[PDB]
């Protein structure tokens, strides 16, 4: 339950197979795989170089399965601009 | 150090000393002198209990009186041609052995004129008409038949209408002034685990809250902190209007401005309070904006249907109105709670080094429980819309009706324009005639209709003994139209308040109240109103052909039922 | 093309952030994010700029999002039954 992205560069080290599979495998693996990555990566990139993101609601978010797994809570997030 | 002699009400000369540069409020509280009730609001110009009368040779060489102090002195009993407010007077070298001095100041109750009407007949009238929009006209007719004083057969309750009576009523102002309690609103607070705010509190909880609010909501120091922010909203309002005006062939835009004004007050309020810019001025209304305004209308409406009944009756006669009432409050508290969960989260992660609004201070100071900041933050977010915007319409309207007065308020504004554009704070001081025009609108159209006080001791007004525990009500409508104090009362003449200020006539301008329960938004309202009209006069001409009088409705507050079609012609 | 949408998203957010006294904007961002993906998607796919980022949602936008929610919802009610039953 610890959020630690570095673990995926350490998993790349000691070669371990099939650890990152949310898009699938084989040739029925998600066709939007790299379009999703594109949309997500750049938005967050452009948000990090201008804003600080904070929140008081650090309880876990209850998630609901309604075909896809999604959050039932949407948290109240602050975007504080950086100026230096 | 300097010696100063104080003549008390009992006649005795107290002598003490203070240091130069000290306020004589400091001199009184730092020596525990026995001047009962002196300095109630701890030096934030929110009471007139530091009133002191000076010697002619000392008073003459004191600083000029500010409008903020003069408006306070106008609500001070026993006013004199040599009286000042101790909180605003710092001791100086020449006041050694000065002598200041503090002021001093029948048929039975049942022999007073009675209101023919019957509590229950009226109660049932409201049951069906779902309101009593005409009540202010009923009471005017009453005073014009029974005289300047009558009682209503209910408990005891008397309705008055003269400055004489308001002056006495403030003398009786206790340490815990008691306004009567609105159960429909409090029932809502009890039902949801919420704390009542200042508007619905009495006793020590009231005094506790108020003394931690006046500093950041009402002080001239706080007014100077948020006045520049209101300037930005009023500027953005005129430049928005001018853009659209100038797109039309004849450099004009005629419209019903009531919507745009209401959205101005929501913006100026939410910015002054929560430092947030909602972007409602210049752009279209939002869903949250119009839902908030409707819920207010419904809440006022459903209040008059439940105020005159005890809860014992309205429980089963109009339970639907209770559902209607709470769902209004439900929408309101949703709007307000989110502005505060917005800022509580912000402030938690960084305390700013500059001014970020009124509530930011209160939260930072943390002299109140958050549940008590939440409750006052609500009262302020909800009280700062209808009460501020209706007076602001009727002012525009009367300036369109009185072209003479307009062109004089314009000269004043243009004259002071550059002075104010450089430092907005100066609007307080540089626009005296405009501020007199706001007294003229609230005289004729007082959105606050009554001042109410449960007295704490036997007093007497207009020679009818008034026992303790009695409700007294100041009907401001009939007050403002008494030709005896206001020559030609229906005439709109802002200069009249300058005439009045020379002579020691008292309690003439009382729509915000008196004492320490006078309106906490008093100087925020005045800020929002003054600058919008200032910025509108230096760019636009305001005209109208609908110069009939506007019929006004009673829905807990006194508001217009007509909104007039006003023209804004740009000047170039 | 996605870069342009994500840039326009931050510059839109920054404009409004910088109008507030504290240089901050706290909100529920779920709506603004969903409208970002509709824009980045529709541009990458059809080359069209819908103008949903920075500006208000459109009728077509919110009807589309609702229909998705209903479709997912109504799917779990029919997936575990054969159509012989759910009929
Ligand atoms: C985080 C984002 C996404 C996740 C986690 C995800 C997940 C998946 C998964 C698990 C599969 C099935 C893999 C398999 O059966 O082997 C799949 C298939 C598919 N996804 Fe996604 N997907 C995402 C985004 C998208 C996007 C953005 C699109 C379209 C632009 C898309 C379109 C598709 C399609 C068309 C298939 C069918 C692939 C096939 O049957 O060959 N998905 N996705
Ligand atoms: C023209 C505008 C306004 C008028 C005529 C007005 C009128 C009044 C009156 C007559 C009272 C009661 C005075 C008394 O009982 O002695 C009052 C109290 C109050 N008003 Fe207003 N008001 C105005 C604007 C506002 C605004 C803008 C706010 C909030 C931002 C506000 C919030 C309050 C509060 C919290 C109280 C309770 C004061 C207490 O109980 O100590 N009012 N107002
Ligand atoms: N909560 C609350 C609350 C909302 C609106 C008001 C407004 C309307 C009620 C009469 C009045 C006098 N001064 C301000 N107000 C007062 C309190
Ligand atoms: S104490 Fe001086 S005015 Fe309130």
């Amino acid at each position: 339950e610890r959020y630690n992205p570095q673990r995926w560069l350490d998993i790349r080290g000691s070669g371990r197979n099939f650890h990152h599979v949310p898009f699938g495998f084989g040739m029925r693996q998600c066709l939007g795989r790299r379009l999703a990555e594109a949309e997500m990566l750049l938005l967050l990139h452009h948000v990090l170089k201008h804003f600080l993101v904070e929140t008081l609601t650090q309880e876990d978010i209850k998630m609901v399965y309604s075909f896809i797994l999604r959050p039932g809570t949407s948290p109240l997030l602050t975007f504080r601009a950086i100026n230096h | 150090k300097i010696t100063v002699h104080f003549i008390n009400r009992d006649g005795e000369t107290l002598t003490t000393k203070g240091k130069v540069g000290d306020s004589l409020l400091d001199v009184v509280v730092e020596n525990n002198l026995d001047i009962d009730g002196f300095g109630a609001c701890e030096g934030t110009l929110a009471c007139s209990t530091c009133h002191l009368i000076f010697e002619d040779h000392i008073y003459e060489k004191l600083d000029a009186i500010t409008d903020e102090e003069n408006d306070m002195l106008d609500l001070a009993y026993g006013l004199t041609d040599r009286s000042r407010l101790g909180c605003q007077i710092c001791l100086t070298k020449s006041m050694d052995n000065m002598t200041v001095r503090v002021p001093e100041t029948v048929l039975p109750f049942e022999a007073m004129p009675q209101h023919p009407g019957n509590r229950w007949l009226r109660l049932l009238q409201i049951w069906r008409e779902q309101g009593y929009e005409h009540l202010h006209l009923e009471m005017h007719q009453t005073f014009q038949e029974l005289g300047p004083i009558f009682r209503y057969n209910l408990p005891r309750m008397v309705c008055v209408m003269l400055p004489e009576d308001v002056e006495k009523l403030q003398q009786v102002d206790s340490l815990h002034p008691c306004r009567m309690i609105l159960e429909p609103w409090v029932a809502y607070r009890q039902h949801r685990g919420h704390k009542c705010g200042v508007f619905l509190l009495n006793g020590p909880e009231w005094r506790f809250n108020r003394l931690r609010l006046n500093p950041d909501v009402l002080s001239p120091k706080a007014v100077q902190r948020f006045l520049p922010m209101v300037d930005a909203v009023a500027r953005d309002f005129s430049q928005a209007l001018k853009k659209k005006v100038l797109q039309n062939a004849r450099g004009s835009l005629t419209l019903d401005v009531q919507p745009s004004i209401f959205h101005y007050t929501i913006e100026a309020s939410n910015l002054a309070l929560f430092g947030e810019r909602l972007g409602l001025v210049g752009h279209s209304p939002s869903s949250a904006s119009l839902n908030f305004l409707h819920a207010l209308e419904v809440m006022f409406k459903s209040t008059v249907q439940l105020m005159f009944m005890p809860r014992s009756l309205s429980r089963w006669i109009s339970p639907k109105v209770w559902k209607e009432h709470f769902e209004a409050w439900d929408c309101i508290f949703q709007y307000g709670d989110n502005c505060i969960q917005k800022i509580y989260q912000e402030l938690a992660f960084n305390r700013p080094q500059h001014y970020t609004g009124i509530v930011a201070e209160l939260l930072l100071k943390a002299e109140l429980s958050l549940e008590a900041i939440k409750a006052n933050s609500m009262e302020l977010t909800a009280g700062s819309v209808d009460t501020t915007a209706f007076p602001l319409l009727m002012t525009l309207f009367e300036l369109a009706r009185n072209p003479d007065v307009q062109q004089i308020l314009r000269q004043e504004s243009l004259a002071a324009a550059a002075s104010i554009s450089e430092h907005p704070q100066k609007a307080t001081t540089e626009l005296p005639l405009l501020r007199a025009a706001l007294k003229e609108t609230l005289r004729l159209y007082p959105v606050g209709l009554f001042l109410e006080r449960v007295v704490s001791s036997d007093l007497v007004l207009q020679n009818y003994h008034i026992p303790a525990g009695t409700l007294v009500q100041v009907f401001l409508y009939s007050l403002g139209r008494n030709a005896a104090l206001f020559p030609r009362p229906e005439r709109y003449n802002p200069q009249r308040w300058l005439d009045i200020r020379g002579s020691g006539r008292n309690f003439h301008h009382v729509p915000f109240g008196f004492g320490m329960r006078q309106c906490l938004g008093r100087r925020l309202a005045e800020a929002e109103m003054l600058l919008l009209l200032h910025h509108v006069l230096k760019h636009f001409l305001v005209e109208t052909l609908t110069q009939e009088d506007i019929k006004m409705v009673y829905s807990f507050i006194l508001r217009p039922g007509t909104s007039p079609l006003l023209t804004f012609r740009a000047i170039n």
